[PDB]
């Protein structure tokens, strides 16, 4: 007659690891590593992202004709841009502090477009011929829609003086540019005045840009180049533009709605008509796990990222036959 | 294991005690059977559950990457950035793996320890009424039954 002390045992196949011994079969174990996503770019808590597709942030903000899909984009949750959008600066050139502007986009969920300077306001300049074959639209030469390439009128480029006061409540993202022609002869064919500049002033901004001429190879068929600038105009501040030539004046600007909390994502995916709480560039996550190994760049309520391949916590004891 | 019980002085687990983690297997005229021990199995269940929760919570205030871009002439700060993001990732990945590992080892020992103490609470109980077989079992001398077995488990054994 007897009483025996003992412990549970089962058909559990589960295995955990320890410092001294690997692959210990245990009665019960809890996984804590989420290893799956759904392969889609979803809405984040009912809010759809801004999917730029073949357009870059630049093509979008400047109004590249091939990007009319984003002429007036609505509130977004996050932003997805391909690695190398093909439509950015149709007319070749540069974009100052482009990376700082992109990083700025991350403190915001909406850019509302508004006209701060009507295209009709240029009574003394030619606001109709500023188009290039490098910016094709409907088989004809066009140009970035949000800015205007002004041209001398009646063989004159009278000095320009424009001022715009930010009567809005939001910060104002204003974009403009200057044109660097191919040679002195082109300078005069376009603007008539040989020595020109584009001066811009706000309360914090002091700037004078002179067109820098050079001989460069053709990109999208043009040897010329454009330099784009941007500044954030505070409510109630004013911005002053003065120029006697080569000025790519602004037409539209953007009221910055700082619902803030986005950041730019890099992916070739398109929209997957789904909704999620947690999104990564590879797909979304719906998991209760404390950890995941999908991708470091995530957004929304997500589990903590780690490089682990396996992560199992022992709960029960050693399982011995 | 570390305490000698599980996979030790008690060679194997009972493939038939679906009731819990630790328990008994009595044997007398009336008959034989397994029966889990609520007090300990539960006190263990509570203890382990928290550990899981503690582990999860200690790891929720860890690093998170943020996407930034750099131009062709910002390679040093871009590498600085990448160095930093990889660094914290590796540091936190190391933390998750090592913590899981260290604690898993302790979990297996907690159970072992749990068994040796249950086993002890009975050894020092049956005192001189039963013989220690050294296989995790206790064989009494003068017959004991179910009303008697349920005594030891009841923790209220001995006419004392
Ligand atoms: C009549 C003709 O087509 N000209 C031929 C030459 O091509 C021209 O070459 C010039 C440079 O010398 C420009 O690249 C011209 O392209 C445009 C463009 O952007 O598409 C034409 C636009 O109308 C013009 N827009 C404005 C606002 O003036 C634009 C700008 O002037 C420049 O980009 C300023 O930088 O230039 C292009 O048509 C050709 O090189 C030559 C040899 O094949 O033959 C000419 O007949
Ligand atoms: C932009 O215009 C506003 C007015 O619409 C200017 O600010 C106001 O200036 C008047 C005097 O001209 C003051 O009495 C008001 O108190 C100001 N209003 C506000 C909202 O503060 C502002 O100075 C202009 N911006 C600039 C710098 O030219
Ligand atoms: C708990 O201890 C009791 C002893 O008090 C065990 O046996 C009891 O025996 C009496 C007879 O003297 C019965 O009337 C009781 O029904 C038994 N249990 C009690 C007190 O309710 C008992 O087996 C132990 N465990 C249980 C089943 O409660
Ligand atoms: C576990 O083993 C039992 C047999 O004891 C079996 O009935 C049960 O389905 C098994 N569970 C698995 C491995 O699915
Ligand atoms: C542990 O077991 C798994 C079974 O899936 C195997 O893949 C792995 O190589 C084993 N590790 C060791 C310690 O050999
Ligand atoms: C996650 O899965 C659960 C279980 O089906 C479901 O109820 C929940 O709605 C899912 N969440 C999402 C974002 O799909």
């Amino acid at each position: 007659d007897q009483i025996c002390i003992g412990y549970h045992a089962n058909n559990s196949t589960e295995q955990v690891d320890t410092i001294m011994e690997k692959n210990v079969t245990v009665t019960h174990a809890q996984d804590i590593l989420e290893k799956t996503h759904n392969g889609k770019l979803c809405d984040l808590n009912g809010v759809k992202p801004l999917i730029l597709r073949d357009c870059s942030v630049a093509g979008w903000l400047l109004g590249n004709p091939m990007c009319d899909e984003f002429l007036n984009v609505p509130e977004w949750s996050y932003i997805v841009e391909k690695d190398n959008p093909v439509n950015g600066l149709c007319y070749p050139e540069n974009f100052n502090d482009y990376e700082e502007l992109k990083h700025l986009l991350s403190s915001t969920n909406h850019f509302e477009k508004i006209r701060i300077i009507p295209r009709s306001s240029w009574s003394n300049h030619d606001a109709s011929s500023g188009v290039s074959s490098a910016c094709p639209y409907n088989g004809r030469s066009s140009f970035f829609r949000n800015v205007v390439w002004l041209i001398k009128k009646n063989n004159a480029y009278p000095t320009i003086k424009r001022s715009y006061n930010n009567t809005n409540q939001e910060d104002l993202l204003i974009l403009w540019g200057i044109h660097h022609p191919n040679d002195a002869a082109e300078q005069t064919k376009l603007y008539q005045n040989p020595t020109t500049y584009v001066s811009v002033g706000t309360s914090t901004l002091n700037q004078r840009s002179v067109p820098e001429i050079a001989t460069r190879p053709k990109v999208n068929g043009q040897s010329g180049r454009m330099e784009f600038f941007w500044t954030i105009l505070k409510p109630n501040d004013a911005i002053n533009f003065e120029s006697n030539g080569n000025f790519i004046a602004p037409e539209y600007a953007y009221k910055i709605v700082k619902k803030g909390g986005s950041a730019i994502m890099k992916s070739g995916l398109e929209y997957g008509n789904c909704n999620t709480k947690c999104q990564t560039p590879m797909g979304a996550i719906n998991s209760s796990m404390p950890f995941h190994n999908i991708h470091p760049l995530t957004i929304g309520e997500c589990p903590k990222y780690v490089k682990s391949g396996r992560l199992v916590l022992a709960t029960g004891l050693r399982n011995v036959p | 294991g570390l305490f000698g019980a599980i996979a030790g002085f008690i060679e194997g687990g009972w493939q038939g005690m679906v009731d819990g983690w630790y328990g008994y297997h009595h044997s007398n005229e009336q008959g034989s059977g397994y029966a889990a021990d609520k007090e300990s199995t539960q006190k263990a269940i509570d203890g382990t559950t928290n550990k899981v929760n503690s582990i999860i919570d200690k790891m929720n205030t860890q690093f998170e990457a943020v996407g930034k871009e750099f131009n062709n002439l910002e390679r040093r700060i871009e590498n600085l950035n990448k160095k930093m993001e990889d660094g914290f990732l590796d540091v936190w990945t190391y933390n998750a793996e090592l913590l899981v590992l260290m604690e898993n080892e302790r979990t297996l020992d907690f159970h072992d320890s749990n068994v040796k103490n249950l086993y002890d609470k009975v050894r020092l109980q049956l005192r001189d009424n039963a013989k220690e077989l050294g296989n995790g079992c206790f064989e009494f001398y003068h017959k004991c039954d179910n009303e008697c077995m349920e005594s030891v488990k009841n923790g209220t054994y001995d006419y004392p």
